């Protein structure tokens, strides 16, 4: 919508930081150190590679609004999501416990909080038994 | 009740989809059932055994189109157990699987022969046999291998086959007018083809003491030539059962799973869908447009993630070894000259 | 005496049982003498030698089942050589072995013949012949590699199978009129299967052209197919072999083992069984309820010890080579990193 | 018994520093150096993991008091023990010399001393000539 | 034009020579034509089907030369799509390639016979046959794998080929008065022979109790080691071909590549027929008789370039394993010595 | 002269001995001679090619003996070119070599032809075949890579052979009474055992449909054990021969050898036999019982360079891996530890 | 020629430094660093390996002039050169963008300059696309 | 003979430092020092077990003597010797140049000196070519 792409196009400049209608990695580390995260240029530059369709090593406005406007069911994301829980679930029944999923997920590389994990385990353990039923979980959301 | 419901259509839906080691065992009942339909078609053949024939194969040939269209009915209706088909539209879209289609379609045929017929019942005998693997990936393996070995194969047929050619030939010139055997080159053709090929009817033979000699020789070779694809494609086989096994060893992509999950759930809690959850808003708003901020900062980070997560979905045996590989000696190489320069930083004190 | 009476025993126990190579030979012969006494009743057969026959194969059966139960009873009066059978309750469950509670029982179905018949008389040769493997291992390493290679063999068996039945079927429609040999769907098969198998009885095959020609087509396929297994199971055997001992080359565990033993002993020093023993009792009270910590400190420790062990006991290959490998590069990161930080301490100095 | 029980319940409150019902690694830890001996984390926690059954990661008295009632006949360690005579048994006969077993027992990781290991060969060498008849000794021992 | 005319011969040329999977297909559809021809000359031999023969093949063959013809000047005018063969000279010693020589002989003799001399058709046929293998590296390939394993292929067959004579042999005296099936030792020969190898003719075999005594015990021996060859080299190209797929694993070889073509390039600027290119020139007058120092220290260089790009051209996986293994060991070697030196020569301050 | 008549007679005898690739063909012809002898005696058998045979057979043979002798004399006269035979009494020990005992043994006996016999003949062709190999090499191969499958191997046969036994009695039962085929058990051991055994004569076969109906199973599984061996040791063979390729890229041992040579030239110039000899001798005096010092110095370094060159003789491909790598890391661990002792001895500072 | 020859006996004794008839590795290092590069000892015994035929480990005149006598189309470099090229040639067709080939020409090892490797790309990408139909280049510069 | 034991006697107290009957690997290290090479522990150890046949770890005479009455016929190294001279004969024949087998021996691990190494070539090389006839050197020494 023109109200989606007015708002990204501001967000756009947020991080366009140099304004060449595309987002250079430069502009990708200042930002993330503004907001906290250290992100070096193989991971900036891996960012652009994911948005850049183009290949021009600057994220421009369409790259951007192309990735946002797409949704976990707009990733085809259900067979990665489900092999990623099927490798933390290591029985392959289709649960995990939501303990050990915040222990691994909010505790592996770019973990996360406590607070998140439990949110998750709130939308994924369905059941709310601890053992999440993951490819419910990822078939409502990637879905 | 209905909730429950619903989790047992979806249990019961893998349950006819690929199950561990249980309904393995029963589908493996399943084809203990068809396949004996089949034998009894078999002995159905020959009319010395026919009264003794019709009531079994009959009444059984029933029961299985029943449990047929039972398990039929339980994947057709276990379709919304995945998350596109659901509803009537979804799960017909689902019923647009080939496999589903020309499954139902054979189904009801088996349906018409309720009221040359019995030839076209050993056809669908057949069929239904084909119907034992689902996915198919039997054929899948198989070439796989196959194109892998593309090459040696045919490589192997092509020369032993000019063996088999001018061995009949000069056989043929050998024996024709001495053996009524060996009379047409075709007749020759024969011959050789089912010797090299171990198999020695043995209806037809050299008897000239000139073609026996010759013979010999060429025996040596083509024997040998037309057994190598069957041992080429056995070793092949266990190989690369090896490797899948070493991959089995090594996978090591949970790091990249969750970071790529962890990205995703941050994409979900910035998906505008649920604002009610906070955690992850929370999150985002104590770790600092600042609501597209936090989502396309999320959306940018996951989508990096996610291909560095499929990337890193393959990482093989040796791949990982020589990556590594020269990744530690290239680090301490980096580690030395960084070890070099910070003495040498001191040399200057 | 008594105590070497013991011994002696003991020794002769596992005499009975794996002998290394001398024993192993001794039970050689044992194994020529019951494979003749079958080959004997193999010519007991035929009517043409059976006056030439009953002496012999009569008086050696005898001498077998004598020397069945002398092993019989150095086995069973050695079974106190090991630790749970003793006196006479202990080695009692010792008999409750199935293994020799099966032989006793056919021991003494042997001796019933002492005083149809002859068909019974076979079997018994059959089973005492299964009697040759005691530990059955070849079993245990045959399905081993089967159920290693389940997947791959059964799409073998499964597709080449396929191959049989429309290549039977095809050549069913061929020749069936034309030639005899085929009249029924059931020849065909017969024909087919034991052409595909590279047996060539010969006593059926095809004669019209159109047949000929398809089948050459057919065999190059089916003969493959059926030889694949061989091939497949063969080179496993060859694979798994190397591996095993490759592993004899790394075994690595004498460090666990070393320290569980010494836990061991350090448990059964604080055992209070024996507390007369003092080395290791004096050496927890000159390494420092004080008894029941010297006992379990070891109880902890030597349990630890007990899983470091098991758990080391086996190290692979490609496992102690990764292990390691991801280890030395990690470890000289650490190294590193410990080298940076060193460095960096003097450098605000 | 009455009597191990209590006994059992004043060695854990002496290894259990903190008085928790468990005995904690860091309480693992300053014990172990009270002995003398430095345990790691890793160390203690593996000895949780051998005491603990529940799986709290802090041995309770219950988890000691099963793991001291056992014995070396109810330990099941006789393929285990002989398994590791026999990598010890370089010949494979079933005896090595107590010499060589001094010097690796005695001197191998978590080595003993000159003074247990000839106990170990007393009682060990059974025939007491040095050649440890050790499937007979872990049969005595572990049965 | 002419220039885009010259750009289509080159493009064909390569077309006519080795495609990726495009024009491979159409070879292969020229196969196609090919063996079809041959198998119809093969129903040609039998008259029951003359005259339903003669127009297909007749005209088929016709056709087949004048496709032949017409790939054979494509190749041959575009000979000069390569460097060497140009105007009329150069791709007249194209000619000269023996393969173009001799397919150009029997081109026109296959012209000839547009005016026994079927029998040499059929030979002709086969011939043509032989054509399919342009380079023939299936030969290159066999011969490979063969010669690598030359010892224990000969050792084999010699051996099992000695376990022949001594069989037939001891068969020949067991049978040879008893049945007339083995009269001359040759005769046992033909028989042992045709046994081992697994083909079993059946027209000769033992009846004597002896003779079968003795042919299991030799049967156990001869058939395997008759299979030994099959299946050794069966093994043989599954395990080279996945060496080969390692190598195309590891090439490694980009770096020298890029310094070969860089010296290269420098030679060629410094090569005095193009003095209208500077930018090596100013280069080189840049960086720094002066002509020849800067086309002689190319010279130089790029020859040492050209060295180390052909050694760099097979660096081989186990190869590169142990030379970076005991290198980065040796490396390491050399920085905890610099180590060492350098915080030793702190320690004298 | 006398000299290079010396160095001709050793020359010439390494050549008798193994030769590179020049008289390995020239050894290769002497077997085309004599294999072309045994199969003109294979033709002597007959008495319809007697005339046209006695000539060749009887006057080659003549000229084989004397190529025989010939070679015989060049390798006695020749055995002085080794150490050990010398004069009369070195090389007569040499004689007493049992290849050379008995190859002069069979020599005088085919000399003793010179003047039932026929067969005798045979046989002597025979042995003068096995003479082919000296070394038999073969052999030692062979047996290396069995002995080296032994468990598996025998495993294979008894399992299947044990099928054999049941396949057979079942049969019998089937039909025995019903076709005279299968008449004693001996009858189907014969039938069933070609049968597994993929020859298939086809003289006796089942008619029973009870019969072919348990046959089809039990073949599907005999075929397969009965070929298990072949590709057993045919993979055995494959790797074996690709590791000894691979200690073939691996040797290393340069280094133990030049100081194995070292040493050894050290005791030699130490070694009082040669005084004159200087240079090593004026290198002890200069490197500094000072004679028995040199000496003995040089006989304990030399010693214990002997044991570290034979050790050194054989590392293996993963042995060396393993080795250095646990060496590398450890290694590491140790330049690391060295690392912080000497960062930490400048953190006092 | 005789002016080839007297001219290269002339760059022989700016290159011949000891002037011993033959180039020595010193002499190559020195001169190397004339011209501002630092050739190793390796580096320079190569090159004599390369130019030196009898084997002294000092280039002589001899060697120098045969060397530099030589063309591309006298080195017999097709093969090798379109070998390279194809390693370079990702997609197997016979070209690739004169972009990436500056990308590693320019920026591998021994890399170049952008002006060298424009020349290279005018010479090389024969229709001037960017696409250097290799082959046809390889062709024309090495026979 | 007894001049020669007695002469060995006297040798051995030289190297018998501490004079227990025994050689110690530190009388070794001490010797090897005194002469200017610095023997290792290992090193040492490895003489003593070359020596040392009754396995004391200590060279007694009687070891020293059966070693040094050995000759290098008395050795057995003739298969050992022509291994060595194979493996640094490169192409097979049995002949390697006299300069290489000076490059390898004289400057291979404990390498000899020029003139040791020409000494070599003049009793190993019996025509003096440089190509040594080393299977006729090894069997007119080794035996
Ligand atoms: O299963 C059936 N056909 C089939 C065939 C192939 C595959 Cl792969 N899957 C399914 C089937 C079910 C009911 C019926 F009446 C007739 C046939
Ligand atoms: O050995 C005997 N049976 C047996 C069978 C299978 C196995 Cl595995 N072990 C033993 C046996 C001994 C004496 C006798 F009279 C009859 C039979
Ligand atoms: O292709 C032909 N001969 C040939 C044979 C072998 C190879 Cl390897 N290549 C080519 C051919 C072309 C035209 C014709 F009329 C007759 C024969
Ligand atoms: O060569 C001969 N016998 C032989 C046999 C086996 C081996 Cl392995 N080596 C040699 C031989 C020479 C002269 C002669 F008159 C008869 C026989």
């Amino acid at each position: 919508t023109e109200e989606q792409i007015a708002e990204f196009k501001e967000a756009f400049s947020l991080f366009d930081k140099d304004g060449d209608g595309t987002i250079t990695t430069k502009e990708l580390g200042t930002v993330m150190r503004s907001l906290g995260q250290n992100p070096t240029e193989a991971e900036l530059q891996d960012m652009i590679n994911e948005v850049d369709a183009d290949g021009n090593g600057t994220i421009d406005f369409p790259e951007f609004l192309t990735m946002m406007a797409r949704k976990m069911k707009d990733t085809d994301s259900e067979e990665e999501i489900r092999e990623a829980f099927r490798v933390f679930d290591k029985d392959g029944n289709g649960y995990i416990s939501a303990a050990e999923l915040r222990h691994v997920m909010t505790n592996l590389g770019e973990k996360l909080t406590d607070e998140e994990v439990d949110e998750m385990i709130r939308e994924a353990d369905i059941d709310g038994d601890g053992q999440v039923n993951y490819e419910e979980f990822v078939q409502m959301m990637t879905a | 009740r209905n909730a429950f419901y619903r989790k047992l259509q979806n249990f019961l839906y893998n349950v006819l989809e690929r199950p561990r080691g249980w309904a393995f065992i029963y589908h493996a009942y399943v084809f203990l059932l068809v396949f004996s339909c089949l034998v009894l078609s078999v002995f159905s053949t020959i009319k010395e055994y026919e009264k003794s024939s019709e009531g079994a194969l009959y009444i059984l040939e029933i029961v299985t189109i029943v449990v047929f269209g039972v398990e039929y009915f339980v994947r057709i209706w276990a379709a919304g157990c995945c998350c596109r088909y659901r509803g009537w539209r979804g799960r017909l879209k689902f019923a647009r699987k080939p496999f589903c289609v020309i499954d139902i379609m054979v189904l009801i045929a088996s349906i018409a022969v309720l009221a040359s017929a019995l030839r076209s019942l050993r056809f669908l005998q057949i069929l239904r046999m084909i119907r034992m693997d689902r996915r198919g990936g039997t054929w899948k393996l198989l070439g796989s291998v196959v194109y892998a070995h593309s090459k040696e194969l045919v490589t192997a047929w092509y020369i032993g086959f000019l063996c088999l050619i001018l061995a009949s030939f000069l056989v043929y010139l050998a024996e024709k007018g001495e053996n009524d055997h060996f009379d047409t080159y075709a007749d020759a053709l024969w011959w050789g083809l089912i010797t090299l090929t171990t198999i020695g009817y043995g209806d037809k033979y050299p008897q000239t003491w000139n073609g026996r000699l010759l013979a010999a020789t060429f025996t040596l070779i083509g024997v040998s030539f037309f057994a190598l694809p069957a041992g080429i494609l056995g070793s092949g086989f266990a190989l690369k059962v090896q490797e899948q096994h070493r991959q089995k060893h090594f996978e090591k992509r949970r790091n990249p799973a969750a970071g790529l999950i962890q990205s995703a759930w941050r994409f979900y809690a910035t998906n505008l869908s649920r604002t009610d959850l906070h955690s992850t808003w929370q999150y985002y708003e104590r770790t600092v447009g600042l609501k597209v901020s936090i989502r396309a900062v999320c959306v940018m980070r996951f989508l990096v993630s996610k291909r560095k997560f499929k990337e890193s979905l393959r990482p093989y045996d040796v791949m990982d070894v020589i990556e590594q590989y020269s990744a530690g000696h290239l680090d301490m190489l980096s580690r030395i000259k960084s070890l070099q320069s910070r003495v040498d930083q001191i040399v200057g004190r």
